[PDB]
Order: C-alpha cells, then sequence, then structure tokens
C-alpha cells in the first residue's frame, strides 16, 4: 500500500484489478503473489 | 541614367502604340455604334433598388412561412396520435412493418426481426433530391449502438406510423418540399419521402455516428439558449483513466452548443481558474469552442479537491453580466469523480433562489462517495449523470437538454415558435440548407390531469429542410450588372446568402496529422459544425460595412451609397468602386435582405424582339455550322426553363440549346421568355460586329485572338483556332475579367497564370479588355466587354526597338496593379510571366511597397484546401494578400539601398491603362535579397480568438426564451 497504493493510474482502460488502493484489496493482491499464480503480472503493473 | 523626359516619351510611345492596337482590333466604337444604331429591337429599364428588395423579402417570407405551415400540422397530428397510444407489450403477434434505413436492399436478406416486418420500396429517380427517394412510406433511421426491436422503440414506431399521412399531405400540398423529419427522443428518426441512407451499419468498411439528438435543429428546437459553465476537477485522485474519460466528455459537451449559447470552462485543485485565455463566458461559436477543446485537452490532475473554491469561481463568472451573454440558461455542469463535501454554505450563499442549475457527472470507475454530488444535482433543481467509459459519453452529455425543456413544455403554445438554424450540411448530401423546427410535447390524460410525470418531457423535434438554392431562386440576379448581387444576415452576424459562401465547411486553425497512429480501418468522424460565416468575413471589411451591418442587424431599413475595396472574383486584384447598399427587414423572420447594386447598373436592356424571322436569324447565327464565320460561340448554362438543364459541357449544351429553340416555338408556353430573347438579341448584336468589322481584317499582326462577351451569356471568339485557348467560364457572370473591366474605366490588363498547365502564357498571349459604354437616353449601360489577346512575342519586338535585350546595366519591365509581370528586358524573366514582382525582384518591390506606389491589404479566407503538417485534404483558413495602386501621381524616381549599395530606379504608369512601367538598375550589379515577398494563399491560423473576446462584434440573441417554471417539479436526479 505504501509502495504501489495509489500509482496504478494509466491513461488507458486496461483494467487492473490486483492493485494496492486499500487495505483488503492489497491483502488479495498479497496472498495471490502469496499462491504464486499471475504474480508476474502484478510485478510488470508495479514496475510500470 | 536617362532624364525624365525621355522616359516620358518612351512610355507615352508605348501606351500610345497599346492603346491604338486595342482600341482599332477589339473594336468597341463599333460595337458601341451598332448598340446605339438600334435601339428599338430593345428598351431600357430602371432598377429600383427599393422595390427589388421589398419584392424579394416578400417572397422569402412567404417561403418560410409556408414551410413553417406543414409544421404545425405535423406537430398537432403528432401530439394527437401519441395521446391515443396505448403502449403494448407484445409485439410478436402484432408485427410493427416499417422500412428500416441503412439496411440491404437485397431481397433475399431474410431479415426476420422478432416484433418487426421490413419494407422493400422502389426508390425512383427524382429531381430537387440528388438521390432515389420513395413517395410511397417514410424511412426511419435508428443508431447503431440503439437496438431497434426494443419495447421503447417498437412502441415509438407503432404511433409515428400515422405521420405518413400528414407527410403526404404536406408534401402534396407544396410539391417543392424537401426533407420533413420528426427528431424521436429515443433516438429515433422519421423522414419523408423514404431514402437509403448515406452510411449503412456495416455494409461497407465504414460505419456512421448519427444521432438525431445531437443534430443542430433538434438541439435548437429542444431547449432555450444557455449560460454554461463547465466545472472541470483537476485533483489528484482523478488521475488516470477518469481524467482521460473527463477530457472526452467536456468536448462533447462542448460540441452540443451553439452560437447562442455562451460557455466557459474552469478547472479546481485547492483553487479554481480559467483553462484558457477567455476569462469570461464567449459566444461558443467554432473557433472559440476550439479553443477551449484546445485548453481542455492540456489539464493535468495534481492537488487536493475543494468544491467551495470552484464552485464560488463558477457562480462569480456566472454573475458577470458585464459582457455579452445569453441570460437565459444558467447552469453549471461538474465533472468529477467522488468527494466528502456538499459545500452547502456556498449553495446557501451563491443559490439561495435556485436561479442557477447544477448538473454532475461522476466519470470513472472508483470507489469514491457519489451521494454529495447526487445531493448538489437533485439540490440545485439538476440531474446527476455516470460515466464509466467511453460508450457512454455521448448518450450521457446529451441528456440534459431533457431537464432544460420542463420549463418550455409547461408554458404550453407560448413555447411552439418556429425557429430556423444556421446554414449547415445536409446529412443527406442536399447541399446548404436550413431546417424550420417545432417541439413536441406529451399530453397523456391531458383532459384529467392524471400522471404529468412523463409529460414535462418533450416528444421530439419536428423538422423541415429549405435549401439554399430555393431561397436564390426568389432573388434573381440576371436582371442585375456582373457586379450586383443580393445577400441576407441573421442577428448574429451571419450570411444566409452570398456570392462568397460555400458548401465547403469553415476552416479553423491549422490542420495536423499524425499519419503514425491512424489505423486503416477506423471510420473516423468527419465533421458537424454547420457552415457560420460572418458578412464581415465574406467581403472586405471596412467602416462603412459594420456600421450598415449593426444597423440591418436589428431590424431596420435603410440605404447608403458610398466608396468601397472591391476584390476581384480570383484573389488577385482590388479595384475601387461606387456601390449601394439598400437592405429591408424580413418581417416574418429575423433575417434582413439587402441587395448590392454599384452605379451604371440602374438601367439594364430588355430585349424587344416580335418579329419570326429575326428572331430565327438570331438564332441561326449561334450555330456550330458557322462557326467559321461568326467566330467560336459560348452559352451561358442559365436556367432558361426545366425542359433544358445545364451541363457544364458547352459544346452540348449549345446543340440542346439551338435544337430546343429550333424544335418548338420560341412562343415558351413555359420557358423564360427575357432570358432567351436577350440571348438572342446579344447573340445577333455580336454577329453583326463579327461579319461588319472582324472580318474584314482577317489577319492582325499583333493581335492573337479576339473576343466579345455580352450579357446574356453570349461569347464569341473569332478565330477558331483560338476558341480551344478560351479558358474562361461560359457563364459571363463569373468571369473576373468582364467584371474588372466593367468597374474600371480604362483598358485592363489581365496577368496570366503561373506554373499552370495548359497554353496560357505564349500561344495564348496577354488579355487586355474594355467595357463598352453606350448612351440611350442619357442613361448609361455597359452591357458588353470586348477585348483581344496580343502576342508575346510581338510585344517584344514593340518593347526593344538602355532597355536592350538581355541587357546587363538597365532593367526595364512593365507591370499591372497587383503587381504582375507582364513584359521583361533580358529573356529570363520573360519565360516567368505573369509572377508577382515580388517573387522575382523582393527588395524593388517591398521599395515600391513603401514609397506607395503599390498599396496592399490582407484578408481571411475561412473556407479553403489545406494540405495537413506533422505535429488528403483538410479545411483551414488561407491569409489573401492583393496589390492595387494608391496615389494618383504618374511618376516616382528614388534610389533603393542595400548593404552599401545604391540602385537607380523612375516607375512610371501608363495613362489610361492600369499598366506601370518600371526602369532600374540590374539586379547583378547589387547582390543583395533579404526574403521573397510571397503574394498567394498562406496557411494561417489567425486571428488570435481570446483577443476579439474583449471587444466582439454586434450581436442581437433571442429575446424569448424558457426556465424556471414553479411548476417543475425537479424531484430526479
Ligand atoms: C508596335 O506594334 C504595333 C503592332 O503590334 C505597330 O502598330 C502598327 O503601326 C503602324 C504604323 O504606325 C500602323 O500603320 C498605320 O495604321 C493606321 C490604322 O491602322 C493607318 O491609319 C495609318 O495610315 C498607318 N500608317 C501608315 C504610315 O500608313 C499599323 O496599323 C499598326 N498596327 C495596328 C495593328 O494597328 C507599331 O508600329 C509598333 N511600334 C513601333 C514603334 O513600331
Ligand atoms: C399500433 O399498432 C396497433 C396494433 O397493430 C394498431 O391498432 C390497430 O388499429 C387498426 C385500425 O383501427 C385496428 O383494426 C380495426 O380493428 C377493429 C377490431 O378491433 C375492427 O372492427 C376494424 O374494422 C379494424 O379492422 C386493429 O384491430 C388494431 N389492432 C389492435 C391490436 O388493437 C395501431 O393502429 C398502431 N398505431 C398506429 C398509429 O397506426
Ligand atoms: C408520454 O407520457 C405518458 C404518461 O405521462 C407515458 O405513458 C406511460 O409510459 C410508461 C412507459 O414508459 C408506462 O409504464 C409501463 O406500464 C406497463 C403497463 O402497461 C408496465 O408493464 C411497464 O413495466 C411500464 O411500467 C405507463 O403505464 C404509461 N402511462 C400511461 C398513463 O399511459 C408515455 O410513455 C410518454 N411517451 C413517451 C414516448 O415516452
Ligand atoms: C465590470 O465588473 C466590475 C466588477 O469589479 C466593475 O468594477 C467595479 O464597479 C463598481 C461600480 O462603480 C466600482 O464601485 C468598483 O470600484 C469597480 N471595481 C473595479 C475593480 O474596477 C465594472 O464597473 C464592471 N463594468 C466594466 C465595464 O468594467
Ligand atoms: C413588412 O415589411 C414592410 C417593409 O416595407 C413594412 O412596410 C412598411 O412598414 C413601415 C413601418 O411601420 C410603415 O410605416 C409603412 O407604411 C409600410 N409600408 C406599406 C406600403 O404599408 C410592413 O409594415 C411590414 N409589416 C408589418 C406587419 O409590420
Ligand atoms: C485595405 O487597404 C486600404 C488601403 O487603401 C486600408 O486603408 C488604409 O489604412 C491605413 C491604416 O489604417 C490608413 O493609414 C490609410 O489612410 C487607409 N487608406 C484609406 C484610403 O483610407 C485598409 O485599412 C485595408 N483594410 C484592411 C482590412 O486591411
Ligand atoms: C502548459 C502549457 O503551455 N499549455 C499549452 C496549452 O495551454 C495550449 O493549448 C497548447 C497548444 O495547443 O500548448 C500547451
Ligand atoms: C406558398 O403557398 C401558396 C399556397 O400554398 C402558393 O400559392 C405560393 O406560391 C407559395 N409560395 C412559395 C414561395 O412557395
Ligand atoms: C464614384 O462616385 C463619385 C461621386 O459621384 C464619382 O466622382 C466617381 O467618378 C465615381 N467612380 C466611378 C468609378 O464611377
Ligand atoms: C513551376 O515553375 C517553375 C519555373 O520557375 C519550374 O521550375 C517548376 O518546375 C514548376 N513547377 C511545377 C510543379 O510545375
Ligand atoms: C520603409 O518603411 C518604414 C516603415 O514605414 C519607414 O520607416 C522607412 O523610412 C521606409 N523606407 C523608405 C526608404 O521609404
Ligand atoms: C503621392 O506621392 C507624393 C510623393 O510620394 C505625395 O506628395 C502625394 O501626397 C501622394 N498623393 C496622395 C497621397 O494622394
Ligand atoms: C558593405 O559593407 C560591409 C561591411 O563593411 C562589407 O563587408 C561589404 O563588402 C560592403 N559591400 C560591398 C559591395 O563591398
Ligand atoms: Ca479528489
Amino acid at each position: 500500500m505504501q509502495l504501489f497504493g495509489g500509482r496504478y493510474d494509466f491513461e488507458d482502460t486496461e483494467v487492473r484489478r490486483s492493485n494496492f488502493d486499500n487495505f483488503p484489496q492489497a491483502l488479495i493482491s498479497v496472498f495471490q503473489v502469496l499462491t504464486g499464480e499471475d504474480w508476474n503480472s502484478v510485478m510488470y503493473n508495479g514496475i510500470m | 541614367f536617362p532624364s525624365a523626359v525621355t522616359i516620358k516619351s518612351w512610355v507615352d510611345k508605348m501606351q500610345e502604340d497599346l492603346v491604338t492596337l486595342a482600341k482599332t482590333a477589339s473594336g468597341v466604337h463599333q460595337l458601341v455604334d451598332i448598340y446605339e444604331k438600334y435601339q428599338d429591337l430593345y428598351t431600357v429599364e430602371p432598377n429600383n433598388a427599393r422595390q427589388l428588395v421589398e419584392i424579394a423579402a416578400r417572397d422569402i417570407e412567404k417561403l418560410l412561412s409556408n414551410r413553417s405551415k406543414a409544421l404545425v400540422r405535423l406537430a398537432l397530428e403528432a401530439e394527437k396520435v401519441q395521446a391515443a397510444h396505448q403502449w403494448r407489450e407484445d409485439f410478436a403477434s402484432n408485427e410493427v412493418v416499417y422500412y428500416n434505413a441503412k439496411d440491404d436492399l437485397d431481397p433475399e436478406k431474410n431479415d426476420s426481426e422478432p416484433g418487426s416486418q421490413r419494407i422493400k420500396p422502389v426508390f425512383i429517380d427524382d429531381a430537387n433530391f440528388r438521390r432515389q427517394v420513395s413517395y410511397q412510406h417514410a424511412a426511419v433511421h435508428i443508431p447503431t449502438d440503439i437496438y431497434e426491436g426494443s419495447t421503447i422503440v417498437l412502441n415509438e414506431l407503432n404511433w409515428t406510423s400515422a405521420l405518413d399521412d400528414v407527410f403526404k399531405k404536406n408534401r402534396e400540398e407544396d410539391p417543392s418540399l424537401l426533407w420533413q423529419v420528426f427528431g424521436s427522443a429515443t433516438g429515433l428518426a422519421r423522414y419523408y419521402p423514404a431514402s437509403p441512407w448515406v452510411d449503412n451499419s456495416r455494409t461497407p468498411n465504414k460505419i456512421d455516428l448519427y444521432d438525431v439528438r445531437r443534430r443542430p435543429w433538434y438541439i435548437q428546437g429542444a431547449a432555450s439558449p444557455k449560460d454554461m459553465l463547465i466545472l472541470v476537477d483537476v485533483s489528484g485522485s482523478v488521475s488516470g483513466l477518469t481524467l482521460k474519460l473527463i477530457r472526452t466528455s467536456v468536448s462533447e459537451m462542448l460540441e452540443t452548443l451553439s452560437d447562442d449559447d455562451f460557455v466557459n470552462v474552469a478547472s479546481f485543485n485547492s483553487n479554481a481558474q480559467d483553462v484558457s485565455c477567455f476569462q469570461h463566458l464567449v459566444q461558443a461559436n467554432v473557433r472559440n469552442k476550439k479553443v477551449l477543446k484546445d485548453a481542455v485537452n492540456n489539464i493535468t490532475a495534481k492537488g487536493i479537491t475543494d468544491y467551495k473554491k470552484g464552485f464560488s469561481f463558477a457562480f462569480e463568472q456566472l454573475l458577470n453580466y458585464n459582457v455579452s451573454r445569453a441570460n437565459c440558461n444558467k447552469i453549471i455542469m461538474l465533472f468529477t469523480d467522488g468527494g466528502e463535501e456538499r459545500a452547502q454554505e456556498i449553495f446557501a450563499k451563491y443559490n439561495k433562489d435556485k436561479k442557477v442549475r447544477v448538473f454532475t457527472f461522476s466519470v470513472g470507475q472508483h470507489n469514491y462517495d457519489r451521494g454529495p454530488i447526487q445531493w448538489m444535482a437533485c439540490e440545485n433543481k439538476g440531474y446527476y449523470y455516470e460515466i464509466p467509459s467511453i460508450g457512454a459519453i455521448r448518450i450521457n452529455t446529451q441528456e440534459y437538454l431533457d431537464v432544460l425543456g420542463r420549463p418550455m413544455v409547461l408554458a404550453g403554445d407560448k413555447a411552439k415558435q418556429v425557429q430556423w438554424t444556421n446554414v449547415y450540411l445536409d446529412a443527406l448530401e442536399l447541399g446548404l440548407v436550413i431546417t424550420g423546427t417545432l417541439p413536441v410535447f406529451n399530453i397523456t390524460g391531458q383532459f384529467e390531469n392524471k400522471t404529468n410525470l412523463k409529460n414535462q418531457l418533450i416528444l421530439g423535434v419536428m423538422g423541415v429542410d429549405v435549401s439554399l438554392e430555393d431561397i436564390k431562386r426568389l432573388t434573381p440576379r440576371f436582371t442585375l450588372c456582373p457586379n450586383g448581387y443580393y445577400f441576407a444576415i441573421d442577428p448574429n452576424g451571419y450570411v444566409l446568402l452570398h456570392p462568397n459562401l460555400q458548401p465547403k465547411p469553415i476552416g479553423v486553425g491549422i490542420p495536423t496529422i499524425n499519419l503514425r497512429k491512424r489505423r486503416p480501418n477506423v471510420q473516423n468522424p468527419k465533421s458537424q459544425e454547420p457552415v457560420t460565416l460572418d458578412f464581415l468575413d465574406a467581403e472586405l471589411e471596412n467602416d462603412i460595412k459594420v456600421e450598415i451591418r449593426n444597423k440591418m442587424i436589428d431590424g431596420e431599413s435603410g440605404e447608403k451609397t458610398f466608396r468601397t475595396l472591391v476584390k476581384s472574383q480570383d484573389e488577385r486584384y482590388i479595384d475601387k468602386g461606387n456601390r449601394t447598399y439598400t437592405w429591408t427587414p424580413v418581417n416574418g423572420t429575423d433575417y434582413s435582405l439587402a441587395l448590392v447594386l454599384p452605379t451604371y447598373s440602374f438601367y439594364y436592356i430588355k430585349a424587344k424582339i416580335e418579329e419570326t424571322i429575326t428572331q430565327a436569324r438570331y438564332s441561326e447565327t449561334l450555330k456550330p455550322d458557322n462557326f467559321e464565320e461568326s467566330g467560336y460561340t459560348f452559352l451561358a448554362p442559365r436556367d432558361y426553363c426545366s425542359d433544358l438543364k445545364p451541363s457544364d459541357n458547352n459544346t452540348e449544351f449549345l446543340l440542346n440549346f439551338n435544337e430546343f429553340i429550333d424544335r418548338k416555338t420560341p412562343n415558351n408556353p413555359s420557358c423564360n421568355t427575357d432570358l432567351i430573347n436577350r440571348v438572342l438579341l446579344d447573340a445577333g448584336f455580336t454577329n453583326e460586329l463579327v461579319q461588319n468589322y472582324w472580318s474584314k481584317q482577317k489577319n492582325i499582326k499583333g493581335v492573337k485572338a479576339r473576343f466579345v462577351v455580352t450579357d446574356g451569356g453570349i461569347t464569341r471568339v473569332y478565330p477558331k483556332e483560338a476558341g480551344e485557348n478560351w479558358q474562361e467560364n461560359p457563364e459571363t457572370y463569373e468571369d473576373s475579367f468582364y467584371k474588372r473591366s466593367l468597374d474600371n474605366d480604362n483598358y485592363v490588363f489581365t496577368a496570366p497564370y503561373f506554373n499552370k498547365s495548359g497554353p496560357g502564357a505564349y500561344e495564348s498571349g496577354i488579355m487586355v479588355s474594355k467595357a463598352v459604354e453606350i448612351y440611350i437616353q442619357g442613361k448609361l449601360l455597359k452591357p458588353a466587354v470586348v477585348g483581344i489577346k496580343i502576342d508575346v512575342n510581338s510585344w517584344i519586338e514593340n518593347f526593344t526597338k538602355d532597355c536592350k535585350r538581355n541587357s546587363d546595366v538597365m532593367d526595364c519591365v512593365i507591370l499591372d496593379d497587383g503587381g504582375f509581370l507582364l513584359m521583361a528586358n533580358h529573356d529570363d524573366y520573360t519565360n516567368q510571366i505573369g509572377r508577382f514582382f515580388g517573387e522575382i525582384d523582393p527588395s524593388l518591390m517591398r521599395h515600391l511597397v513603401n514609397i506607395s506606389v503599390y498599396a496592399f491589404n490582407k484578408s481571411y479566407d475561412y473556407q479553403s484546401v489545406c494540405e495537413p503538417g506533422a505535429a488528403s485534404k483538410q479545411s483551414c483558413i488561407t491569409e489573401q494578400t492583393q496589390y492595387f495602386f494608391d496615389n494618383d501621381s504618374k511618376s516616382f524616381s528614388g534610389v533603393l539601398d542595400c548593404g552599401n549599395c545604391s540602385r537607380i530606379f523612375h516607375v512610371e504608369k501608363l495613362m489610361n491603362t492600369n499598366l506601370i512601367f518600371i526602369m532600374v538598375e540590374s539586379k547583378g550589379t547589387c547582390p543583395c535579397d533579404t526574403r521573397l515577398l510571397i503574394q498567394a494563399e498562406q496557411t494561417s491560423d489567425g486571428p488570435d480568438p481570446c483577443d476579439m473576446v474583449k471587444q466582439p462584434r454586434y450581436r442581437k440573441g433571442p429575446d424569448v426564451c424558457f426556465d424556471n417554471n414553479v411548476l417543475e417539479d425537479y424531484t430526479d436526479c
């Protein structure tokens, strides 16, 4: 939340559900990365 | 250097030779004599500039009243029929039968859409419609993204089927009716006669974007003028998708405004400010809207939201009253995502009486609270909208006109006044049209006042199109001089009628394209703006012209005679001539009609030929068989009658004219007798001139061609071999040299074009023409213009025989007014003949402009074809320059210096001619050059728009409009 919270302001219409905008969504994203499923997409979103 | 007297002797000899050659070759005196020799085959009739304008205004008022009568009929029938609707929900059993536009015409399509049945029309070809139309029913247009077959749509098609009878009744009452359409509030458009849509849904690779709710006529007839202030949130939270969506939505809503609405865009992020250089409400025309769009598509999201400051700024700018305003509908458009403050105290301070509507828009997908903005919406008598994606922008940025129409509905029959739109291009490719509009109200349970919930909204807008060509038929011009014309004005400055008004859309700014971001299969939108050209932008603006325009905007009748600058038809020359402006208002409408009549045009020649044999001889003079005897003959493609039509091909048009006039008698049961009689009389006169005088000297040394151009539309070029070198319009009223010779009182030399394909420099020669002036009973008349084409080589031998061929010491050239080259001395400038002198000798031309031997002034062309730059053809603004003589003095002398040089020059003006003689030092003596002086259409972006808003042109908006009704419920958001 500190790092990627509120920084997903991309001008395109692509939807990125796995973000860190609030605590429940950050928890869901962290759990998803923990399971290892599609964590590289979250990493790419954080990088961009 | 030669003395002044020697140069005077040279120029006197040259001008005497040229004038004698032109006079004895063209034969002005002979034509004047034979015009004065008869005085019995015609009569001189006055041109009363007062009565003509009154007659034309009465005709225009009668036409518009006829169009308006067909509007109230349709509106009343639609209201009555919809009042008796049942709103059934089961359409599968009872199919709705209609002809859907933009559908495949192949009968084997087997659509079989549930609840509906299609129609296959015949689509015969028709006049007054350059399409295929069917008079048996009406066509229905449904927007592509609106699904036909819905309960709402099918119900509309059910009760709108009763409009076909009234459509047919209106058409049979007046067979000249163009498109008459019902624009439904549900998106439907039913128009008569039936005709296939220009753009199918997906049959070609192109698609269509046409919603009747966004058309200018629908918007005009759906509500009153607005004082809109768009408020944009640019705080940090709107960063990302929602900011781009907000920008697109603001542009789309700006596209819904007209010239009667006033708008300004402001942004707030902890501080409120304007987005452009306007700082207050502006007229919201094409230029101002372009500026606002450009400013809007530059905002960035940064900071903390503050609704109080933004709303204070919006209210203060809505309370200005210092500037021009619509003064009708003060509304605020708030674009944001979400918030937590509602700014109750700001609304209590600024909008306690609730005179300002607040429309709130929640844009994008977000988790922010939307309650406060809904409270703002349906607290200040407004509405609340949501725009989650691009697909919702168009639908949600046009719905606010439903709320604005509630007081107009509650007014009742006081609001059913027919309004006429600005000039725009018809969507069905009919040309420049204006549309009369009339709202249609929902009256369900009117006698009992049962529901009154949805009845506050309109059913739709009536519409009838009137082509600008119909109005031109009511203002005939062939009894006037080619310099005379009619023109009409809005109470906004825009011209309904003008010779300089063209079907091209109005260009704004400079066109820039990015070809690297253009997919080849996208079908980008083309245009939707109207053709709004001001009176001052259609002619050369003048101080007296501004006074006349202001006087005739506010319904006054008057007359003025003055001296003004007149631009030639080809934008190369400017002339000085007397003109008389006579204007009167049109009672039925807010239009004002004026007639511009120069001197020497108060009288015209009316043919009085009443002998069959004389008419037969005059008709057989203009036959292709004896073009070797009477010269090559051209005929103006005028509308003599509907039996024969113009074809833009003079040979076949002349053949059809001859065959029609020889087949049936000239008794003309349904043909215009005056035009044919004038044509025959002038053809006979020109044939007599050719046979009696021109044929005596078959070949002349210095003359390459001889031509005579008269009124009525008769043009003769004596050598048939020179007939193929004639590149002028067969219509004599569109000949630039004809009008220039009419204005001038001497011989006019027309410079040939440059960088143009076809023989136009040497094989044709320089053209000099003079206007024929006759005196019948002390009345000045200029019926014809004659002239010759002189050989360039013969003129070269004249000129050279100091000033010697290819001289390295002295340069001697001849120019006409306008700065174009007609004679040289070095056989280098001679090849580049007809060029502006500033493009071959910029220093001398600039100095000539400085010493005031050449005058110039600039103007803007708002309908031009432009090549799009990098940041096929697009429309923009081109700046035009034309040079002319200003000083009456004949001789100038001086020395020009450029980098420690000294070149002695002595320019001399040839008497009784628009020519000038220049004798200057060779350019090779001092190799100095700063920059070329270009006289050509240059792509331009001016004038500066947010400098004209401070001192705008005079305007007179509508006086009656409806808002703030007490009976409005306003319980929706
Ligand atoms: C510039 O070119 C001109 C033609 O391109 C030459 O014009 C010719 O000049 C002749 C002598 O001045 C004229 O002869 C005279 O013609 C008139 C009527 O045309 C007669 O009344 C005169 O009697 C006759 N002169 C004599 C001695 O008989 C030619 O008519 C005239 N050409 C035309 C078409 O009018 C100029 O001469 C030439 N400039 C110079 C300096 O030579
Ligand atoms: C909208 O659609 C409805 C349904 O198709 C149309 O109503 C139909 O109107 C016709 C004309 O009156 C009716 O025909 C008549 O029926 C009566 C018996 O009901 C018969 O005695 C008459 O001789 C005549 O045949 C038809 O019944 C009626 N349909 C229904 C279901 O009621 C309506 O006209 C359409 N709207 C418009 C504006 O056309
Ligand atoms: C013009 O105004 C009248 C009333 O002022 C509108 O009539 C109303 O139309 C609505 C639909 O928009 C009807 O509601 C529907 O009723 C059916 C039952 O028949 C129900 O099953 C539907 O779910 C829906 O609720 C309403 O009954 C009807 N009222 C009356 C008195 O007719 C009319 O629609 C307006 N015209 C247009 C073009 O919108
Ligand atoms: C435009 O609005 C301004 C609002 O400030 C007007 O200026 C004020 O006018 C009142 C009336 O006399 C004065 O008492 C104030 O001192 C003025 N303020 C300023 C800052 O000048 C102005 O009169 C209005 N009209 C025009 C044409 O500017
Ligand atoms: C329609 O326009 C014409 C323009 O000529 C008006 O005609 C004149 O209007 C003035 C203005 O009051 C009158 O003093 C004249 O007597 C009118 N002329 C004639 C011959 O009557 C006419 O008044 C306009 N129609 C209406 C209803 O105002
Ligand atoms: C069109 O050209 C005329 C030149 O005749 C311009 O009129 C001159 O304008 C200057 C600058 O104001 C004055 O000093 C001259 O006295 C004017 N001349 C005359 C004869 O009045 C005119 O301004 C030009 N129009 C435009 C729109 O540029
Ligand atoms: C207006 O209508 C009347 C009767 O319908 C007709 O006589 C007249 O010619 C029409 N005028 C125009 C300009 O169409
Ligand atoms: C224009 O009118 C004035 C005043 O009558 C006159 O002196 C002048 O010669 C006229 N100009 C032309 C070209 O007729
Ligand atoms: C235009 O004319 C010039 C003559 O100065 C020539 O050099 C050039 O090729 C021409 N261009 C075109 C497109 O005809
Ligand atoms: C050229 O024009 C400028 C601007 O009017 C003027 O100051 C200057 O004196 C002019 N030069 C000559 C040689 O006329
Ligand atoms: C023509 O020019 C001369 C000198 O260049 C000047 O004295 C005279 O006033 C000018 N004529 C006008 C301005 O009408
Ligand atoms: C004009 O003056 C400059 C600067 O002194 C000099 O370089 C130049 O040569 C001079 N012009 C000529 C033609 O000599
Ligand atoms: Ca915010």
